[PDB]
RNA sequence: UUAAUA
RNA sequence: AUCGAGGACUACCAAGAUUAUAACGGAUAACGAGGAAUUGGGGUUCGACAUCGGAGAGGGAGCUUUACAGAUGGCUACCAC
RNA sequence: AUUGGAGGGCAAGUCUGGUGCCAGCAGCCGCGGUAAUUCCAGCUCCAAUAGUGUAUAUUAAAGUUGCUGUGAUUAAAACGCUCGUAGUUGAAUUAAUUACUUUGAAUAAAAUAAGGUGUUUAAAGCAAAACAUUAUGUUAAUGAAUAUUCAAGCAUGGGACAAUGCAUUAAAAGGAACAAUUGGGGUGAUUCAGAAAAUAACGGGAGAGGUGAAAAUCCAUGAUCGCUAUAAGAUGCACGAGAGCGAAAGCAUUUCACUCAACUGUGUCCAUUAAUCAAGAACGAAAGUUAGGGGAUCGAAGACGAUCAGAUACCGUCGUAGUCCUAACUAUAAACGAUGUCAACCAAGGAUUGGAUGAAAACCUUGUUCAGAACUUAAAGAGAAAUCUUGAGUUUAUGGACUUCAGGGGGAGUAUGGUCACAAGGCUGAAACUUAAAGGAAU
């Protein structure tokens, strides 16, 4: 770019719109995230983008559906970062 | 495929000073480029570069100011007597004051001036104006 | 050299393409490259509308038209005016 | 192959397209010892059996005055010019003559059609000074 | 680029800078080894065992708990197949292709890419000789191959 | 529709 | 056998040796080197001939004397003179 | 004091007498057809000088043989494309040899360079003297340290960059796996369409084709035309695009299988497995060949009719091989982007194809980002220019890796030799001789 920006400090935004590869330290847009059971209390931690059925470690309501880049969880699940 | 990191470096910094960049960006770090950059600023070429460790060798950021002409790898790294020296200089540089070679020794890497100095050869990296 | 850049065909990504017939000569000249005109016209021409429309046995009828698509090779859309030479600054303009 | 190790291709390639050189390659192959009437020698000896005029190229008007010339050492039958004005007068027949080259040209030269060498003596002197 | 056809992608796996086990992981080597070896004896590649490790257990690098890598870990306990995985797969690629040969002999398309399948399978069986993974022995051909993959 | 040469 | 190593030669045994990093062949108007001519650097071409090493005495071959020769301003035989 | 010259290259005469496209000069361009700056002479001066012209060859010029150092879009020149062995080149990373480098040892002179020395200078020689007025004395005088010097061999200090040695990470290197897709990518079967033409039946009753105008031809055995029925061959409109896929050649009715490849997504695995590649190997349009089937349309050859001075052609009618499928050959194209493969950096945009990811309720409108075919602007970079900008840029400030090809135009991709093919032909491939131009972009 003929405008150019400190190569050292990105921004914020400037970081996350950049490819995951591409940043100053490459990072993962991916994070581990535990589901709650809609039948039971019970949470299941698994990837982000998983590629396999994910199903309850009780039962198996199952909780999301790999679909080519990240998990498609069901509407009643309802999950927090793992941090 | 990359077969020379070193040259994908200096034709990075080149490229940039000629558009008049502030600062650039090297992907691949190795000992070899931080050195030629060592010598480059010993002569005040350029201001100052910092390194940014990726666990996956690192990146560099170089900091230019308006002074470095063009600075360019060798190909094929020759065994350079010390009967040479002049030789290449007579070819590589623009005058007798002006420029300096780059050349890797047993001494560590160092320009030509003070390898003379030093009294010893070795193969022949770079140079810059 | 190199009077046009596109080679005046139309092909990027692919090495070869179907033949059509010029609709004049008869010529075989490649898909791309053929002169493509559409045509819609009435089958009644705008003197005969008048007699067709006074003398009829439907109410209110309406008049169909006819649809074609004419391809020429560059010999005969130059030929038959279909298109013209241009400047060679004003051979770039493609609206 | 630019590298450190690559000194047989380099070599060899040099080899190979040196092979392309018009004017070096006829120097080297076995030519000038047998389709050269002169051979390598500067100046050759040979006898007059015939006296020839030559008529010159489109652009150009007259008649080249020349001699027809049997070599000693091969035998084979050559053209020679005769130098500056009425030089020919002076040369006789079946006597022995010196014959020399010319410049090179376009590989003839100076009697236009196909002539490539001058006589330089007449068992005289010189078909100058005679 | 790809090493056979013009195309060039750049889908990578980009790993963090932390080169330790996350603060919430709390499982131990011994569940994590055990896990893997159960894994092991169901016949399952080893790129495909860190896989589920991580989709199910959560355990999404090993090097970052165990401190040695998945095929190190099955290599100590004696589970790692003996054809390398890699291999393995590009042997069984090129024997269904062939197969698929056998009646539709006038496919040049599939000869094609089964040329570029076997060209690979040589150019890995010469590396794991020079590895010392594959004894010398060792060497492919489609007459016995569709045994050993099968 | 036909129109060769210097 | 030789002054002596050695397929240098003999008897028996084994199937080995060289080759795309160019073997085996073909050409040279080819004796090799120190060197010579011309060259900004790199190079290109030449070297029968001062000096060092090799080979030859019209063509091969075989020998004598002797410390040293397969000698030829030594000998024997054949070919051409 | 001579040799060569006085149009240009190249210093020197637009002086005078003859010669009249003749004689001739002329290395190249060229001058001479009666007023020659170039011929033959006279005078003058131009260069060098005891030397000066000519002829052949070496070197420089030649960055027209390239390591330093060339060119390959259009001037000559990127294999049709992919795989592939030798060869060449190979990411970052660690506080026994070889290679590299520094010093030497040892190594015939002459020669080269270079130290001293008034052979009267100089080329030479390695001697002579400088002054001691020299026998005495410097003096037991000089010998250039005389240095070289490449490729090997021996020793020594160093281990940065490298090769053979024998345990780091997880490359916007590569490979594998999985999830979701994309694909006029390929193979097989299935399946739809009606144009053209053929046949059957019916109506009609004199023309129809074809052309610039006609003619040859078809028709009263009922043609052209109209409707309805059939059975094969071939083809795959409109959608169809500067859109997609494929290594290239190439790929288009819809269904079902069998495959394959790629993109995207990934806290999945291996850990250098990579790039380019003589020899070698798959695929390779159309035409052509061999043997079966099919044989509708068109149609090299051929036969007619026109046109023309002629027409073996262009125009019209008929028509064999062929065009189509199966098996096997052939291996060539303006096989083109006339632009080799891989990799890095790189000015402003708008749009599009396939994903991922937020917002806005599959389809569509927007933000970001990855991959693909392209397009526009440039006072910038490059080039002889046209033009190139996802390079033909980062190159006299010349070196990222590898392979192929070119050396003025012809002769000529010809002859011969070798090899492949049933054949046509393909791959390799000169020389003699001839010639000052041939050629590229632009006004």
């Amino acid at each position: 770019p003929l405008i150019e920006v400190d190569l050292l400090n990105p921004t914020a935004a400037s970081e996350a719109k950049a490819h995951k590869m591409k940043r100053l330290v490459p990072t993962p847009n991916s994070y581990f995230l535990e589901i709650k059971c809609p039948k039971c209390g019970a949470t299941t931690t698994t990837f982000s983008h998983a590629h396999r059925q994910i199903l309850c470690q009780k039962c198996g309501q199952p909780l999301g559906q790999p679909t080519g880049g990240k998990l498609k969880l069901t509407q009643q699940c309802k999950f927090r970062i793992k941090k | 495929v990359r077969v020379n990191v070193l040259a994908d470096a200096l034709k990075s910094i080149t490229n940039a000073e000629k558009q008049g960049k502030r600062q650039v960006m090297i992907r691949p770090a190795s000992k070899v480029i931080c050195e030629f950059l060592n010598v480059m600023m010993k002569h005040q070429y350029i201001t100052d570069y910092t390194v940014v460790d990726t666990h996956r060798s690192g990146k560099i950021v170089v900091n230019l100011n308006g002074r470095l002409n063009k600075c360019a790898v060798i190909s094929p790294r020759f065994n350079v007597t010390l009967s040479e020296f002049d030789k290449w200089e007579a070819n590589l540089l623009p005058s007798r004051h002006f420029g300096a070679l780059v050349l890797t020794t047993s001494y560590g890497i160092l320009d030509n001036t003070e390898a003379r100095a030093k009294h010893t050869g070795g193969r022949i990296l770079g140079f810059f104006y | 050299t190199s009077k046009r850049r596109n080679n005046g065909r139309s092909k990027k990504g692919r090495g070869h393409t179907q033949n059509v017939r010029c609709s004049h000569c008869g010529r075989c000249v490649p898909k791309d490259k053929a002169i493509k005109r559409y045509q819609i016209k009435n089958i009644v021409e705008a003197a005969a509308v008048r007699d067709i429309s006074d003398n009829s046995a439907l109410t209110k009828y309406k008049l169909p038209k006819t649809y074609m698509k004419l391809e020429y090779c560059v010999s005969c859309g130059i030929h038959g005016r279909v298109v013209r030479v241009r400047s060679r600054t004003d051979r770039r303009n493609r609206l | 192959a630019r590298g450190l190790h690559a000194a047989r291709k380099m070599l060899a390639q040099r080899r190979a397209n040196k092979w392309a050189d018009k004017e070096w390659k006829k120097g080297k192959l076995v030519t000038r010892y047998k389709c050269n009437p002169l051979g390598t020698a500067s100046h050759a000896k040979g006898l007059v059996q015939e006296k020839l005029g030559i008529e010159t190229k489109q652009p150009n008007s007259g008649i080249r005055k020349c001699v027809r010339v049997r070599l000693l050492k091969n035998g084979k039958k050559i053209t020679a010019f005769v130098p500056r004005d009425g030089s020919l007068n002076y040369v006789n027949e079946n006597d022995e003559v010196l014959i020399s080259g010319f410049g090179r040209r376009g590989h003839a030269v100076g009697d236009i059609p196909g002539v490539r060498f001058k006589v330089v003596c007449v068992a005289g002197v010189s078909l100058w000074g005679l | 680029g790809r090493m056979y056809n013009p195309g060039r992608g750049i889908s990578r796996r980009c790993i963090p800078y932390r080169r330790s086990a996350p603060s919430w992981l709390k499982t131990s080597t011994l569940e994590v080894i055990d896990e893997m070896c159960k894994l092991a004896k169901k016949g399952i590649a080893p790129s495909q065992i860190g896989a589920i490790m991580r989709d199910t257990h959560g355990v999404g690098l090993v090097k970052s708990v165990t401190g040695s890598k998945v095929l190190r870990i099955l290599k100590l306990a004696g589970l790692a197949p003996k054809i390398p995985e890699d291999l393995y797969f590009l042997m069984k690629r090129a024997v269904s292709v062939r197969k698929h040969l056998e009646k539709n002999k006038k496919d040049k398309d599939a000869k094609y890419h089964l040329i570029l399948i076997e060209s690979k399978i040589h150019r890995l069986t010469r590396y794991y000789k020079s590895a010392k993974v594959l004894e010398a022995s060792f060497k492919y051909d489609a007459n016995t191959a569709s045994a050993i993959v099968s």
